[PDB]
DNA sequence: TCCGCGTCAGACTCGTAGGATTATAGCATACGTGAG
DNA sequence: CACGTATGCTATAATGTGAGTCTGACGCGG
């Protein structure tokens, strides 16, 4: 792919191919053209040298160092490491309607709730704002929906209330040890950046106030909306998983 | 515990006979006549002179084992078209097929992105030029400054030192340490963002139900011209081939339909509100 | 260490009694970076097995 | 006796210790390390000069041709720092070599009368660092941090168990050089001496003695002491050492004379051998059973045959004694080794060894480093001498042969690069010493056995490369070309070099981003040793021993300052005092105790220095100008601590501050703060951000003014005298007589740096502190830097602060200010970041940088100025434009939709797009400045010009003001010679001062000032010319960019941020918060008298979190503004000087046993009340770090400030106006503001970019991405039910494409249904596999 | 049973930087497709 | 027929190579 820079950049794959091609090629060259046995023998072991630096590079010795020095990634250390697709991609991936921040306590709070800055939540609930204004018929269509929203209209922060009213969010702090490092609350508008937490599931967060920050998710179908309101609202998890003592406690 | 697939080549090649001048004509004479055993030990009596090429020819583009299998190809072709006639050593006439097949794979293989050698050539002029500009320029060399020199076009030179940039990797991470590749940074352009697509679609589906709010004869000659219903994109004179068979009343038609329904945006609230997009 | 710090935080340590503070305190914030890992390493097979 | 910015503001010192030694430069290492690169010692090898002569001079292969250095040269800077930073150039040299071709005949023997060729050739561009210690590489600031890495020499080292779990120590040496292959010798279980050259093969340490001609009976006669056995006509007999036997077991009947000393069977004790030595004990009658195991020392033949009975290193037998009997041998030289002390391990090792001669030992080394390659006797001795005793390819280098010879003992410190056959053995005998048991294994983690490597080694070691590289092509070259044609500068290429340096100091893991938030950020990102990068530890290979304080760290590494992360340990802030040994040690200040007297005497000692010596504490009590008060003082030797005598003590501890580092230095009350949370402390006050006003610290140390100075971000003045002219812009001070010189005019000018973009996009600006005609000295504060009070340090802003908890607002560590803060814009911060914009060429066509710009509002365009430029001073917010551009499009093939679309509105708009450069989302600010570059040839833009005009006009007058003001100065000189011995005051000012080269006076001393003055002024006529001519020439001149790149326009913004809940602030004792509310006036706890509280903190952070500094600090801080108080209130009042002073006097000399004295009288009534006017907003009172200010010192402060001596006080509830039911303690705590705003952290995303191959969102703010949902995170959600949950996650949240979009537009409808698919990293896993060779298939229903 | 081999090592965050490095010869005929 | 791309040939003799090391732990296989 073309970089902005006008540059190309491509993955090492391409160079580990293109090894394997001209080294066959040479072969099947030096085959029409009847070479002696020895420079033959040479270009068989240099074809089975790239095909297995292809595969996998570094199991057959010294792996092959591209531009920098750094081993060229082949096929096998895409699925390979940690790094590789199943830990990395597969077993936990990047995702939508996600949204981070510092949190901050609220002490105003009720068990069951947490504050939510305005300009967060906005863009968190864009889809559920553009279909709630066309059903009003505020908006005429999609794109409209989007400038209205762009603008920062007064009538678009009233319907963004409404959507938001009983719709629970998952609240994640890193690292998540046990499954009460996530936790659904309903959320409250709030003026201001921060995110602001219930002190009293702190606890189960290991959450202190010197600067932490936490994910927010929204549920989106009404199956993910339930087994959030159900499974893992706050209030419904007060006790451990570990131990029969209380987790959710004053302090 | 000999196993490098060079050290055992280089073995290989140690272990062959070296030829004199007489012994180099004997040979020479039968080889191209048509001798088989003649090609095979000029050849792999003159391996030791290849790599001794191939060894001042890294660092460059290929490895050293490429580099001496490539070298190897000028060797063939140097036994194949030497003149044991001509009194002059085959040592000397060799020297150029080895260099000439090397230089030739190196100006090909190396680039990810095939540069041709006519462009190669002109970049050596340039670069060169640059050399002798640096050594009496203490700075370094302008694209404007080497065109002066060579009186070529500043255009061209620009070009050229454009062709030169060389290829960053996207599987190496950058953060240093392997915290992102440049994979993840770089994000896919020709895929739509879902909420783009979704505009897409909205827009397709109004049109269907625009397409049934207006005159039946108005979007029958406004729709197929534009390939919003029809099948092609015809043009106000192509329109005729369907039915409308016109090219004035095709165009008053064509008009019409988008007069009513420029009214039709204008209440619905977009008009100016829709012009800046 | 076989000499104990004999003041405490109002008292003011010493160069000394605070120099061999140093010690704990840093083997124990290097603890915290390097150990939650095998820590960390026992969750995921203990999660895969179970 | 104070300075001219002292008597302004005094700092109270409740210091006691006298400081003997000052604080030194700060910036020292940088500064001296590239210093010795660059300088050109003639003799001394340091950089250039070495790197030269050690490559140079080179000869050809053929040996007709050489090229020899003669000298360089470093051509003046093509940039300017300023302009470099601007352009985004390299600050740099160009190294110019003068180099001689020199050729020899081949004819003739080695004629060198043939062709001498000299000149002067290009060889890159060195960077050059900056006055401050920094580089500027492609516009961005950069520091080299100096590196820690194992000294070269010998370390004798050994696994302590670890193989075997026989648990055997194997002991082992390591030759380490400077330059080449690393020698190992080491013990296998058998005890059989090793060698591993290179750490390749294990090889029998023998075969290395071989190889370097060593006969067997010579090898024995090396490691082992013969001992002597005489067969006396039919018994046998040995020569006795009296003591060898020693602590052994009598295995028959010792008898001497005719009478018997030992019992057979019994262990031989001390008395045994003084008797046996005194009896004079020489002959011992043995066994003939006690030779069965004894080995020969030498080769024993038969005199009569001539053949070998024995073999040299052959273990004896009864009858091998027999047969050399009656061969006429009655004297055999046997191997003393009696296990123990005398160990046969080379003895065993011949045995091992499967070599015979030399010729057989250097082919078994050859065949290791070369295996299957057939050995030659040219190749193996080629090989092995090319190993370690070539000069060209080893290199110990003058600390790696200095630590070996110490090493090893020896006497002479200097010595060859290379390894003698001396040198090999010395080092085996060692490591059987040591393997017996008579000697000690080298620490590694020995500060000792650490060297640092600072920036000068480091860029000469990347240049010598850079040489290496270019001596191949040189060689070649001079070699295959006719020699006399050719002249050196096409042979040498200039670019490995220049490709060399450029990726040490861009690419190189050392070279990094400057830390820039504040002063002391700089300071001591300057001044950091880190083991990482090349030549060093890794993360992974990095232990638990290396990271912990060592011992030797004392006054030479801070302790407590270390990143807490994966670099603890590896990364280090060097100490207040420390420096770096000639040899590149760490060394620390002592003062030398002679005769129990302390001098004043100051030696730097190393690490190893150090461990000889008994060194007191600096607390220990000095009596009054002599010795020890105390009898027992407490001092430290051989690394541990406890009470000595007062004649055993030789040195003392310089300052008690040695031991910190510069950062920890600045913590107050550090003595009471647990060392955990100092460090966190220490390492916050580098995240501070500069304020608006810049506040000082009312609690400090006294490191305050002397970090601020050695920063450099303040203008200090070099020459002093009276100020001429202040301005926001420049101070011009005219200089004193005494330092002025006679030759050029004496008028400083420092320009000040006006509001500036830091890396951190943080806000740098220089205000002057002095004003119009204000007297000043060398080295006193001209102009305050960022964050810099008059002169002292100033991170953050002190605040009223009480400790009581609030309404929860206060919970875990959250924080509680008060709106007056905000309001009085304390902790408001101004950020400018600089954004660009790049028109570049692609295959369609060049982008366009107009004001057209298709489908774009009037509201947008209002802003952009003809060209498309925004206007200077314009406030701009998140989408407005800042640079218009639009990307040519080729064939834009439309749908029906767009069609239809560019029909209605005809806006067709021309074949172009929109890729404008807009302003951010959600920040917003105001444009300070714009910058454009443009290649040479293309026609400038109409804005660019008007630029272009502002930067010549305002050019000619900076440089006609030089001249001007510099003329005026000197003619003012000349006035006054002429006046000397001629007087004509009146008469001198009417005619014009243009006609004055007419006037002299009578041929003296005085008439040659007057030529001097002349030859000046002319000087600085033409230089005045040529001046306007280069500043003219880089106005005009168009810039060299980037291929495809026409041209570049640079946007610089600058945003005030405003304090707010979600923001991060901290304390200097490690305590951090983030603030929860801003509670209004009126809520807020309030004094008796009144007055509100800034913050609330809450008490049960602190005896949690052990940093009581804390509160002592609120304390002190209150009783400091408490005399501020008094001293506002008698200002207010007026009153009389007498009593300012008298109130001023017993304040500054109160402490029990104050070190500061200040006798006020000797200060002018102005002087004090300008000194008033700075106390009365708080006296700054100054606590050192472990020699701080005492509780009753605090308290009798307090008492002077008529507060309470609890520092508690009575509060009132703002909200109800009830009393809080117990007194609460309050006072002034500094306070800073993190880099960490929530302005920045927050981010939020519902649908956007998605990932190239994986399909997945993007990662981070600056993609727009989505937060990783990783393993831990699926987990909790399998741990509950929530299964559609998860897969929503993995599903239409991320890779499954048709899903996502399907899901959308459910959700605009309303349906909120899922309808999964299949994730897109499946189907790339399914590719991979397959790619692979393994058919893996989807097998149906 | 001893010793080279090879597979292991926490979770998220942001801020980044560099395109750097390199040399190749010059010219005529041949091979192949596209414009006027 | 011009333009882009490729394969051709050069005759003093020359004919053998050439990075970074050091984690600590555990479990099989020869
Ligand atoms: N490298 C780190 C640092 C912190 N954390 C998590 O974040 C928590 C809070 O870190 P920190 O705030 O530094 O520690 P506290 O115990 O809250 O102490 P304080 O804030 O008073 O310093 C840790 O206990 C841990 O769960 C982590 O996982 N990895
Ligand atoms: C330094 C660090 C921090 N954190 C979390 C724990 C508390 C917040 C703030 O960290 P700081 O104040 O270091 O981030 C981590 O989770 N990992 C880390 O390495
Ligand atoms: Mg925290």
């Amino acid at each position: 792919v073309p970089l902005d820079g006008g540059r190309f950049a491509t993955s090492d794959l391409n160079d580990l191919y293109r090894r394997v091609i001209n080294r066959n090629n040479r072969l099947k060259r030096l085959l029409d053209l009847a070479a002696p046995d020895i420079i033959v023998r040479n270009e068989k072991r240099m074809l089975q040298e790239a095909v297995d630096a292809l595969l996998d590079n570094g199991r057959r010795g010294r792996a092959i160092t591209g531009s920098n020095k750094r081993p060229l990634k082949s096929l096998a250390d895409m699925i390979k490491g940690k790094q590789g697709r199943f830990r990395q991609n597969l077993l936990g991936k990047r995702v939508d309607y996600s949204g981070r921040s510092v949190i901050t306590v609220g002490p105003y709070l009720r068990l069951h709730q947490c504050g939510l800055p305005k300009k967060m939540a906005l863009e968190l609930f864009k889809p559920f704002i553009y279909g709630k204004l066309e059903l009003r018929g505020l908006a005429t269509t999609i794109k409209a929906a989007k400038k209205m929203v762009e603008r920062e209209e007064a009538v678009v922060w009233d319907i963004l209330d409404e959507v938001i009213r009983e719709h629970p969010v998952l609240l994640n702090r890193a690292p998540t040890l046990h499954r009460l490092g996530i936790q659904a609350f309903e959320p409250v508008l709030i003026e201001g950046k921060a995110i602001q937490l219930h002190p009293l599931v702190c606890a189960a967060y290991n959450a202190d106030f010197d600067g932490d920050q936490m994910a927010v998710h929204v549920p989106l179908t009404l199956e993910a909306q339930l087994e959030a309101r159900a499974l893992m609202m706050s209030t419904n998890n007060i006790l451990s998983p570990a131990n029969g003592e209380p987790i959710i406690v004053p302090s | 515990r000999v196993l490098d697939a060079t050290q055992l080549y280089l073995g290989e090649i140690g272990y062959s006979p070296l030829l004199t001048a007489e012994e180099e004509v004997y040979f020479a004479r039968r080889a191209l006549r048509g001798d088989v055993a003649s090609r095979r030990r000029m050849i792999e009596s003159n391996l030791r002179l290849v790599v001794k090429i191939a060894r001042r020819y890294g660092n460059r583009g290929l490895a050293l084992l490429d580099l001496i299998e490539e070298g190897n190809l000028g060797l063939i072709r140097a036994v194949e078209k030497f003149d044991p006639e001509r009194g002059f050593r085959f040592s000397t006439y060799a020297t150029w097929w080895i260099r000439q097949t090397i230089e030739r794979a190196i100006m090909n293989q190396t680039r990810t992105i095939r540069l041709p050698i006519h462009i190669v050539k002109e970049l050596n002029v340039y670069l060169r030029t640059a050399r002798e500009l640096s050594h009496k320029l203490d700075h370094e060399p302008s694209a404007e400054e080497i065109a002066e020199q060579l009186d070529k076009p500043v255009d061209d030179v620009s070009r050229m030192l454009r062709l030169n940039e060389r290829i960053t990797s996207v599987d190496t991470p950058l953060g240093g340490d392997s915290e992102k590749a440049l994979l993840d940074i770089l994000a896919d352009e020709k895929e739509n963002g879902p909420e783009d697509t979704t505009q897409d679609d909205d827009m397709k589906q109004s049109i269907v139900k625009w397409l049934f709010e207006l005159n039946a004869k108005q979007r029958e000659v406004l729709a197929r011209r534009f390939g919003l219903l029809g099948y092609e994109a015809a043009t106000l004179e192509d329109v005729g081939r369907e039915i409308g068979l016109t090219r004035e009343r095709v165009r008053q038609i064509q008009v019409e339909g988008l007069r009513r329904l420029r009214e039709i945006l204008q209440t619905q609230g977009l008009n100016i509100e829709a012009l800046f997009l | 260490i076989e000499t104990p710090i004999t003041a405490n935080f109002r008292e003011g340590l010493n160069v000394l009694q605070y120099f061999i503070s140093t010690h704990g305190a840093r083997k124990g914030l290097a603890d915290t970076a390097l150990k939650t890992a095998n820590s960390g390493y026992l969750t995921r097979r203990l999660v895969d097995v179970a | 006796v104070y300075s001219y910015t002292e008597k302004k503001r005094i700092r109270k010192d409740f210091g006691k210790r006298p400081q003997v030694l000052d604080v030194p430069y700060l910036l020292s290492i940088q500064l001296d390390s590239f210093q010795k690169f660059i300088e050109q010692d003639p003799e001394g090898q340091y950089g250039l000069e070495a790197a030269f002569r050690s490559v140079f001079p080179i000869q050809s292969y053929s040996g007709n041709s050489e090229l020899q250095y003669v000298s360089y040269r470093l051509g003046e800077p093509v940039f300017d720092v300023q302009e470099c930073q601007i352009r985004g150039v390299t600050y740099s040299a160009p190294l110019r070599v003068k180099l001689r071709l020199v050729i020899y005949e081949r004819e003739a023997p080695e004629g060198t009368v043939k062709d001498i060729k000299e000149q002067e050739v290009y060889m890159g561009e060195i960077p050059l660092m900056t006055d401050n210690g920094t580089f500027v590489i492609n516009g961005t600031e950069r520091v080299i941090v100096s590196q820690l890495h194992r000294s070269p020499g010998v370390f004798f080292d050994s696994d302590k168990g670890k193989t075997h779990s026989s648990g055997k120590v194997l002991y082992n040496a390591r030759i380490i050089p400077y330059r080449g292959s690393w020698l190992d010798f080491e013990f296998d279980p058998k005890d059989n001496l090793f060698v591993r050259i290179d750490r390749r093969r294990k090889l029998p340490a023998t075969i290395i003695l071989r190889a370097l001609n060593y006969t067997t009976e010579q090898i024995l006669d090396l490691f082992f002491e013969k001992v002597i056995f005489e067969i006396r006509d039919n018994k046998l007999q040995m020569e006795l050492v009296p003591e060898r036997l020693r602590g052994e077991t009598a295995s028959f009947d010792i008898e001497a004379n005719g009478k018997v000393y030992v019992e057979k069977g019994r262990r031989i004790t001390a008395r045994h051998i003084r008797q046996l030595e005194k009896d004079d004990v020489k002959l011992i009658e043995v066994p003939v059973e006690y030779i069965a195991g004894k080995v020969v020392a030498k080769d024993y033949i038969d005199e009569s045959t001539g053949e070998l009975i024995c073999a040299a290193n052959m273990e004896l037998s009864l009858d091998l004694l027999a047969k050399l009997s009656q061969s006429g041998h009655k004297r055999i030289e046997t191997l003393f080794t009696n296990d123990l002390d005398h160990g046969p391990y080379i003895s065993e090792t011949l045995r091992v060894d499967p070599t015979n001669d030399r010729l057989s030992a250097l082919v078994e080394i050859y065949r290791m480093m070369r295996p299957g390659e057939p050995p030659t006797r040219e190749a193996a001795e080629s090989l092995f001498e090319n190993l370690f005793f070539s000069e060209d390819r080893y290199d110990l280098s003058a600390v790696g042969r200095m630590k070996f010879n110490r090493s090893l003992l020896r006497e002479e410190i200097e010595g060859s690069g290379i390894l003698s056959k001396d040198d090999i053995i010395d080092v085996m005998k060692k490591l059987i010493d040591i393997r017996n048991g008579k000697g000690e294994v080298d620490d590694i983690d020995h500060l000792g056995n650490r060297r640092i490597r600072s920036v000068g080694e480091m860029a000469e070691n990347q240049f010598r490369v850079g040489l290496v590289r270019v001596e191949r092509a040189v060689k070649e070259r001079l070699s295959l070309g006719d020699l006399d044609t050719l002249m050196p500068q096409d042979m040498i290429n200039a670019k490995p070099i220049s490709a060399a340096v450029k990726e040490f100091f861009g690419s190189s893991q050392l070279s990094q981003f400057m830390d820039q938030n504040n002063p002391l950020s700089e300071i001591t990102h300057k001044r950091r040793i880190s083991a990482l990068g090349p030549g060093g530890l890794t993360r992974e290979r990095a232990g638990f021993e290396v990271r912990d304080v060592h011992p030797t760290h004392y006054g030479r590494v801070c302790p407590i300052e270390t990143p807490e992360g994966p670099n603890i340990g590896l990364i280090n802030s060097l100490s207040v005092y420390a420096q770096t040994n000639e040899y590149g040690f760490l060394e620390t200040p002592y003062r030398k105790v002679t005769d129990g007297v302390v001098t004043d005497e100051i030696h730097y000692l190393s690490a190893i220095e150090e461990g000889n010596y008994v060194i007191a504490q600096a607390n220990s009590n000095l009596d009054e100008e002599g010795h020890f008060v105390e009898d027992l003082v407490t001092c430290r030797s051989k690394g541990e601590s406890s009470l000595f005598s007062r004649d055993q003590v030789d040195y003392m501890d310089v300052s008690t501050q040695q031991v910190v580092s510069v950062g920890a230095s600045l913590i107050p009350f550090l003595e009471h703060d647990d060392a955990n949370r100092a460090l966190m402390g220490a390492n916050m006050q580098r995240q501070a951000v500069p304020t608006l006003r810049a506040d000082k610290p009312l609690v400090g140390t006294g490191m305050e003014r002397a970090v601020a100075v050695d920063s450099g971000v303040t203008a200090v003045a070099k020459r002093g005298g009276v100020v001429q002219y202040v301005d926001a812009s420049r101070i011009v001070i005219k200089v004193n007589e005494d330092e002025m010189y006679p030759g050029e005019a004496g008028i400083d000018i420092y320009n000040l740096t006006k509001y500036t973009r830091s890396n951190q996009n943080t806000c740098i600006n220089q205000m002057p502190c002095v004003s119009l005609g204000e007297p000043v000295e060398r080295g006193d504060v001209l102009a305050d830097g960022p964050s810099t009070d008059l002169g002292e340090l100033a991170l953050g802003q002190n605040m009223r602060v009480a400790f009581m908890p609030w309404n929860g607002y206060n919970f875990e560590d959250s924080i509680l200010v008060s709106e007056r803060v905000v309001q009085e814009d304390r902790f408001t911060t101004i950020h400018i970041q600089e954004l660009a914009c790049v028109s570049r060429d692609t295959k369609l066509g060049p982008e366009e940088i107009t004001a057209d710009i298709p489908n774009v509002g009037e509201a947008a365009l209002s802003k952009l100025d003809e060209s498309g430029i925004v206007y200077i001073g314009a406030e701009v917010t998140g989408g407005d434009i800042l640079v218009g551009k639009v990307t040519p499009k080729g064939e834009t093939q439309l749908t029906p939709e767009e069609k239809l679309l560019r029909a209605i509105f005809g806006e067709k708009a021309s074949d172009v797009k929109d890729s404008s450069l807009r302003v951010p989302n959600g920040v917003s600010g105001t444009v300070i400045d714009v910058q454009v570059f443009t290649r040479d040839g293309v026609e400038k833009d109409k804005r660019a010009l008007e630029i272009e005009e502002m930067q010549l006009k305002q050019a000619k007058k900076d440089l006609s003001e030089e001249l001007q003001i510099l003329e005026a100065g000197l003619f003012s000189r000349i006035r006054a010679v002429l006046v000397a011995g001629g007087v004509e005051a009146e008469k001198l000012d009417k005619l014009p001062r243009d006609r004055w080269l007419e006037l002299g006076l009578t041929d003296e001393e005085k008439q040659n000032q007057l030529e001097q003055l002349a030859e000046q002024y002319d000087e600085l006529k033409h230089e005045f010319e040529k001046k306007l001519e280069a500043k003219r020439r880089k106005i005009t001149q168009g810039d060299d960019l980037a291929p495809g790149v026409l041209k570049i326009v640079k946007v610089y913004l600058a945003v005030k941020r405003r304090i707010q809940p979600g923001d991060k602030m901290a304390g200097r004792h490690g305590n951090k918060g983030v603030i929860s509310k801003i509670n209004p006036i009126e809520d807020m706890p309030y004094d008796e008298n009144g007055t509100p509280v800034d913050i609330v903190l809450n008490p049960l952070g602190v005896p949690s979190r052990m940093n009581i500094g804390q509160i002592l600090e609120t304390h002190l801080g209150m009783a400091a503004k408490g005399i501020g108080d008094k001293i506002n209130a008698m200002l207010k009042q007026q009153q009389e000087v007498a009593k300012l002073r008298e109130f001023i006097q017993r304040a500054y000399d109160l402490g029990a046993d104050v070190r500061q004295k200040v006798d006020l009288s000797t200060f002018s009534d102005e002087e004090v009340m300008r000194l008033a006017e700075n106390l009365r907003k708080g006296m700054p009172i100054a606590t050192p770090v472990f020699d701080g200010a005492k509780e009753a010192e605090i308290k009798e402060l307090l008492k002077l400030g008529d507060l309470p001596t609890s520092g508690q006080i009575r509060l009132y509830d703002g909200r109800t106006g009830e009393q809080f039911e117990r007194p609460v303690t309050v006072g002034y705590m500094y306070m800073l503001k993190l880099n960490h705003l929530v302005d920045d952290k927050m981010h939020a995303r519902s649908t956007g970019s998605y990932s190239l191959v994986t399909q997945q969102p993007l990662g981070g703010k600056a993609q727009f991405g989505g937060q990783r949902f990783g393993e831990m995170e699926v987990w909790a959600l399998e741990a509950y039910g929530a299964a559609y949950t998860l897969q929503e996650m993995l599903t239409v949240k991320s890779d499954d494409v048709n899903g996502r979009t399907k899901m959308y537009k459910n959700i605009v409808d309303g349906n909120h249904q899922m309808e999964p698919g299949m994730p897109e990293s499946f189907n790339v896993l399914l590719k991979e596999i397959r790619s692979l060779g393994i058919n893996i298939e989807l097998e149906d229903e």
